[PDB]
């Protein structure tokens, strides 16, 4: 069931990964794609510290009582894109692409299947 | 090519050696036996996986016997500190990648 | 709640249990007040200072190895979320 | 001839400042800024003029019309060293502390995006509250940032 | 910036000359104008965000359904006809 | 004049927070854990993707 | 208790101005990170380096009292004094304004004309003075200088 979501994650067109936070800070769980612990807990460190000092700022920064930030989404260079998600007491971090990005993967992973198939085919005559 | 070939990953693949101060507190002729002893040393240690602790243990006996009883170095990934020291007795340098380095004399 | 959720733990502790028990209040404290991580460091060097007179050295990071000559049973080592609040006096 | 000598030497100023302009519309901001700094000697009239104080509408233009359009609060740019270069807010007290707050926030905040890969650099960062949502644009000559309430 | 000193190829242009002038429209100019455009079409974005949702995939046994989703018009334009249309090849 | 003790102790911080309890380096006290937390922890995470 | 004793107001207030915009709080007590509060909130000094170290020079200093408040007290007296230099137009004025001011005439035009290789020895020197001069008082004051410069 848990693990259907993360199946249903890369699913979703333009996701590459899903990162999900505990209070503590501990990642719960990662995406295979992207490193999995080492750059969940380089990733949990920076998404706490971004999302506390977010929480606290608007709450006494902005002057705006019972103010809370719900989601927050920073667009990089290329196709990055870190839409931050805190459902009860876990934060999860996804990381999705646009549309000429996901191209651009698609193409690299066809050269790759081709590369592959090449090395094959080389096995193949050396076998010969 | 050149810079708009060259990537992060592909930087820090490209060059290891690479040596970059970022602070310098210290007098010269100093900074320069420290910068080749913890650049030696490093390497010596680093081992299969490099080690923080490993590191730190070597760095910080060469430099007890090197200048005085009282020597603290520490190295991490990121971090914030305050530090009070001594005058020309701090020296501050990263190395290439995602290594902070500080040296400074008690 | 947030004081709750924190829950800061010290992996590594060489000071009195009852001065301990005072700098995870100050610890917490000094997260919340202090808007960036270099404040947090400054934070926690000058109210310890204030505290007991000395010299204090305090290095907070995501990621760092430390060694370091502090006076005996004045180092107390605590980890808090991804930052380690360090600090030890050398005279 | 006194008065005479002086309105050859004005007229004499006149095309020394135009040249680029060539005189005929009113026209560029740029030309009309790059002649104030160089030369001083002489300045006003000439033609129509078109509307004082809008050298371009178009950055000006979209600004103005982002502020008119309905649910924006406003739209305040912050100096890349903690300034207000323009506010456009009801309250000086919540422009007073978005000019502060807000910059503090995308800098941190392009550090988290930065620290995963140093190639990558904020494009632009959207942070949304329960009751409102903060849009900012981060570059390093200026930040643009609006208060949009959520529909 | 130690690399691109080892490697004096193609040296960084966009020298700062800026914009200038001190008052009445410092800047506010190539790089900030791309931020202003980003930010204006965010801006009409959440107020359209039902609109754009629907637009993008609300899917509509010999019947036909069409669904009118925005208007472009100018008051100033109002006179004029719409006449010839047409859709640039490559965007 | 005493002179205050001086000890030189050298630490890593290169691992992510972690409970006292449980060890980082050791892969079996961390996927306890993290099973642990799972048990709650489905809600959310549907809910949350 | 006072014994006649008048001292400067200006630097009296400040002191109590700062004070108790962080002790307004009302504890009674004043620590030592409350002393770099003010400084930390205006930005008075760069690093609580400048403050401990007038303070740390008074004699000691511990965690959290009330005696603290001498750091403000001391401050007042730490910012010590002021001076810059700006414009070069009002020095070249003076240079020409010998009675140490913008007033009086054609004895400095007798000065430049010393050892003056310039154009219009004399006859220019007038029409300048003259152009200098727009309230017709035989003299240029500051503000016409600078109108004449600019």
């Amino acid at each position: 069931n848990a693990d259907d979501q993360l199946k249903q994650l890369s699913a979703l067109e333009g996701a590459n990964g899903y990162v999900i936070f505990n209070e503590s800070g501990i990642p719960l769980k990662r995406h295979e794609k992207s490193i999995s612990h080492e750059k969940a807990v380089h990733i949990a460190a920076l998404v706490s510290d971004l999302w506390n000092v977010s929480k606290k700022v608007i709450q006494r920064d902005l002057k705006t009582p019972e103010n809370d930030i719900e989601v927050i989404r920073l667009r990089t260079k290329h196709s990055y894109e870190y839409i931050i998600t805190q459902s009860g007491d876990f934060t999860m971090l996804a990381i999705q692409l646009c549309g000429k990005a996901i191209e651009e993967a698609k193409k690299a992973a066809a050269a790759a299947a081709a590369a592959a198939v090449v090395q094959e085919e080389n096995k193949e005559k050396e076998k010969k | 090519k050149a810079v708009t070939d060259m990537d992060i990953n592909e930087l820090r693949k490209l060059m290891i050696g690479k040596a970059i101060i970022n602070s310098s507190d210290m007098q010269g002729d100093l900074l320069q036996e420290a910068q080749d002893v913890i650049q030696s040393g490093i390497e010596n240690n680093s081992a299969p996986v490099l080690n923080i602790e490993a590191a730190c243990k070597y760095i910080k006996e060469n430099l007890d016997k090197k200048f005085g009883p009282t020597w603290q170095c520490i190295i991490g990934e990121g971090y914030a500190y305050d530090v009070t020291v001594q005058n020309n007795t701090l020296l501050f340098m990263f190395y290439n990648g995602n290594l902070a380095v500080l040296i400074f004399k008690s | 709640s947030h004081l709750d959720k924190v829950q800061p733990v010290i992996k590594n502790s060489d000071m009195s249990v009852e001065m301990q028990k005072e700098v995870e209040e100050v610890a917490k404290k000094a997260i919340d007040y202090c808007n960036t991580d270099k404040e947090i460091a400054t934070f926690i060097k000058d109210d310890f200072r204030s505290r007991y007179h000395g010299t204090w050295h305090c290095i907070v990071g995501r990621n760092f190895g430390s060694f370091v000559t502090f006076e005996r049973s004045y180092y107390i080592y605590l980890y808090v979320g991804q930052l380690a609040i360090l600090l030890f006096k050398t005279g | 001839i006194y008065k005479t000598s002086k309105e050859i030497q004005k007229s004499d100023q006149r095309i020394i400042q135009q040249r680029v302009e060539n005189s005929i519309i009113n026209n560029q901001i740029y030309q009309k800024s790059l002649k104030r700094k160089t030369s001083k000697r002489k300045v006003r009239h000439q033609a129509n003029k078109k509307n004082f104080q809008k050298e371009m509408s178009e950055v000006e233009d979209t600004l103005n019309r982002i502020k008119t359009h309905k649910t924006v609060l406003g739209y305040l740019i912050v100096n890349s060293e903690g300034g207000v270069v323009r506010g456009a807010f009801k309250d000086e007290e919540e422009s007073k502390n978005i000019a502060n707050s807000i910059p503090l926030l995308t800098k941190k905040a392009r550090s988290v995006v930065r620290d995963l890969d140093p190639t990558n650099d904020l494009v632009f960062l959207r942070i949304q509250t329960k009751l409102n949502e903060i849009m900012v644009a981060p570059d390093d000559e200026f930040s643009l940032i609006v208060i949009q309430t959520k529909g | 910036a130690e690399i691109m000193k080892d490697h004096q190829i193609e040296n960084k242009k966009k020298k700062e000359v800026d914009q200038d002038k001190k008052q009445d429209q410092s800047m506010y100019s190539t790089s900030f104008k791309r931020c202003c455009k980003i930010m204006e079409r965010m801006v009409v974005q959440n107020d359209q965000e039902d609109k754009y949702h629907d637009y993008r995939y609300y899917w509509s046994k010999n019947e036909g359904h069409l669904l009118p989703i925005w208007r472009f018009s100018n008051e100033k334009q109002r006179k004029k006809n719409v006449t010839s249309i047409c859709w640039n090849p490559l965007y | 004049t005493e002179r205050v003790k001086t000890g030189d102790r050298g630490m890593s911080h290169k691992e992510g927070g972690w409970p006292g309890n449980v060890d980082p380096n050791e892969a079996q006290e961390t996927g306890r854990f993290k099973k642990r937390i799972e048990k709650s922890f489905p809600q959310a995470v549907k809910d949350l993707k | 208790m006072a014994s006649e004793v008048m001292n400067l107001s200006e630097e009296d207030i400040q002191f109590c101005q700062k004070a108790f915009s962080d002790y307004d709080e009302d504890g009674l007590g004043a620590i030592k990170v409350s002393d770099l509060k003010l400084a930390l909130e205006n930005i008075g000094c760069s690093l609580s380096e400048n403050d401990l170290f007038k303070m740390i020079s008074e004699v000691d200093e511990k965690n959290t009292g009330l005696i603290k408040f001498s750091d403000f007290l001391n401050i007042y007296y730490k910012q010590k004094y002021a001076n810059l230099g700006d414009d070069d137009q009002d020095l070249v004025d003076a240079f020409v304004a010998m009675g140490g001011n913008a007033d009086t005439t054609g004895s400095v035009d007798a000065n430049r004309l010393i050892q003056i290789v310039k154009e219009e020895f004399e006859m220019t020197i007038d029409i300048v003075g003259l152009i200098r001069e727009i309230d017709k008082d035989g003299s240029g004051e500051i503000e016409y200088e600078e109108f004449k410069l600019l």
